[PDB]
């Protein structure tokens, strides 16, 4: 069985998301359009600017979260921000069509599409594949934002200064998922094992992003087509 | 990072 | 009568303008749309973001002003870009409907879309008195642009280190301008005198628009709305 | 100064 302190944070996870992902995305008509080289690029960026605004939220209600403080906040966010964003868009990536469906069909993302926005298919590949596993293992919303949370509040990121009380969040994370997929999940025997795998993959696609980053943005006539929080969260600033 | 300060509260 | 070289200076003038103003608007379909507070702010920022590049181009394309140091040329951009965006955007503004025209109605600005980006009446209502005062003038095509010219081209402006050599464009501009309006305009005895009046209306609003700008730009939660060319321009780094 | 030197070549 599960304890009642950690149910409340199940309970308290599961609201931090609703809150914060609107299963409508009638929030995407306020973006810069989409055009179908760099278009596509305008509409993408503010997609990802919209999508931090609504990790940190996020953050904010992850029990412990607030009680950091702002410097690992900040360092926290800037490091897992891209990781958090591929994570939660598994709720509307499409195993039929390969896509992203977000209440179209200007905002169906076929690979053409992502192609446009100055990432290379070095990128676009592993996220894919990342998208079908993770689509393959049939989280339940419960499973689904717990790994938010624990990929948030990981400790070996750089700029972390409280080493000891993230990992002491963490780890209690760890244990309430471990607990869900005992009672609640049948037959997650292998759960907890190929979601950590996932945590991992998540990061070859953080380090690939942050190197093509880099030469979107020591192009100005690109970089001036992102928005000011983009350029702060990826920025190198500390 | 003035809007990350600032959207944190 | 005029000189060849000093219609030279019209026609590269004039060539300059059709180039950097598209008089379909068919690119303001790829802003943030509008919405009608601080709502019409992200269309808007957009809106100015796009005109700065487009004065940047006219800039460039002024006789002898590729030939300044980069540190004179982004300061006299910086100090005038938003005064050359009042100048060039009479060319759509209406006096029938006193709103600005661009191909709408999505893009018919009121004084009510206006006043929701952020700024108050203190700005709108000396703007739109300027506004209805250059399109009473009449201006020619050719006595328009080489106003722009001019006020690009002032020295008096902060962070000028060749005031001879500017000085010495803009006062050649000048005797292209007074000449023009002796040969080519039919009664414009006092058009010369009103129309430098107008460079010092467009210092007074300048003045006001960047004391509101600074209002705008420490509250982070609207300073993220502008595009990062916005903040380049009007920003406060030397 | 990054976007303006850009633009201005
Ligand atoms: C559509 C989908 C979200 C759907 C949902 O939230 O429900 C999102 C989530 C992950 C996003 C990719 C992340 C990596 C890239 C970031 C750069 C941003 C830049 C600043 C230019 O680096 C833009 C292009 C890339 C490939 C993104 C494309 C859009 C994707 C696929
Ligand atoms: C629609 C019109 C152009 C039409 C055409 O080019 O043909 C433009 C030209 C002058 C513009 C005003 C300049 C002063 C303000 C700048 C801030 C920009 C900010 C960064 C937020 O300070 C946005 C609101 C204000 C009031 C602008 C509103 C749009 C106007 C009226």
């Amino acid at each position: 069985m599960l304890s009642d302190e950690q149910m409340q944070i199940i309970n308290s996870l599961v609201e931090a998301h609703h809150k914060t992902y609107d299963d409508s995305y009638s929030d995407f008509v306020r973006f810069r359009p989409p055009v179908r080289r760099l278009s596509m690029l305008p509409h993408l960026a503010d997609l990802v600017s919209y999508s931090i605004q609504k990790v940190i939220g996020f953050a904010k209600m992850i029990p412990g979260f607030r009680d950091l403080t702002a410097e690992d906040q900040i360092a926290l966010l800037k490091s897992s921000a891209i990781e958090i964003i591929m994570l939660r868009s598994n709720q509307s990536f499409s195993l039929e069509d390969m896509s992203w469906s977000c209440g179209g069909p200007d905002f169906k993302y076929c690979i053409n599409d992502v192609t446009k926005a100055g990432h290379t298919l070095e990128l676009l590949e592993p996220l894919v594949k990342f998208q079908v596993g993770l689509k393959k293992l049939k989280l339940h919303e419960e499973e689904h934002v717990l790994l938010m949370a624990i990929c948030l509040l990981s400790p070996d990121r750089p700029g972390v200064q409280d080493h000891v009380r993230i990992e002491a969040l963490q780890d209690r994370l760890c244990d309430v998922l471990q607990a869900y997929i005992r009672i609640q999940h049948p037959g997650g025997r292998l759960l907890y094992a190929k979601m950590i795998q996932k945590l991992a993959d998540l990061r070859s696609l953080n380090e690939e992003h942050s190197k093509q980053y880099r030469s979107l943005s020591f192009q100005p006539e690109h970089s001036m087509q992102l928005t000011p929080l983009v350029l702060e969260v990826f920025g190198s600033e500390v | 990072h003035k809007i990350l300060h600032r959207l944190l509260q």
